[PDB]
């Protein structure tokens, strides 16, 4: 007798859009975070060596991060 | 002054209807919410 029916408008569409939003962001949020972490913990960034004598680098091998 | 008796009778019909609605607004199967 103490409890009564309380009225709240239609939380189902709220919850459905929120669940779909988080799932279809995190479907390739976590694999890309795992990918970038495994890159910069198992491949190296680079070192800062000078240009050797009689040698040319390309337009890559000027950049720190390996995915860059 | 006071009420005209039309207002008294109309008010009594709304008393019966309002009390029946507000008594209906309790949920009590004694299983009110349930997971699907
Ligand atoms: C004790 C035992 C536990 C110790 C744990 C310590 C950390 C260990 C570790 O992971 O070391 C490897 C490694 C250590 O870094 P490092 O090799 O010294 O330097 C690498 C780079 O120079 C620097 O990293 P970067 O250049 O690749 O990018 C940095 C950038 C990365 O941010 C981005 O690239 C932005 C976009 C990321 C992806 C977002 C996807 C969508 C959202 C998903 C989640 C919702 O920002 C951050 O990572 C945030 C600051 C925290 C840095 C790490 C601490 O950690 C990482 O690289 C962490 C990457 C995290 C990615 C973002 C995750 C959260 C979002």
């Amino acid at each position: 007798g103490k409890r009564l029916f309380i009225i709240k408008p239609s939380g189902f569409y709220d919850k459905r859009f929120l669940k779909l939003l988080r799932f279809y962001i995190l479907l390739t949020g976590i694999p890309v975070v795992i990918g970038i972490t495994l890159i910069n913990v198992f491949i190296g960034e680079a070192e800062l060596a000078e240009i050797p004598e009689g040698y040319v680098p390309e337009h890559w091998e000027y950049f720190k991060h390996p995915i860059s | 002054s006071g009420y005209t008796p039309d207002e008294k009778l109309r008010l009594q019909q709304l008393r019966e209807l309002r009390r029946r609605w507000l008594k209906d607004q309790e949920l009590s199967p004694r299983e009110p919410v349930l997971p699907p």
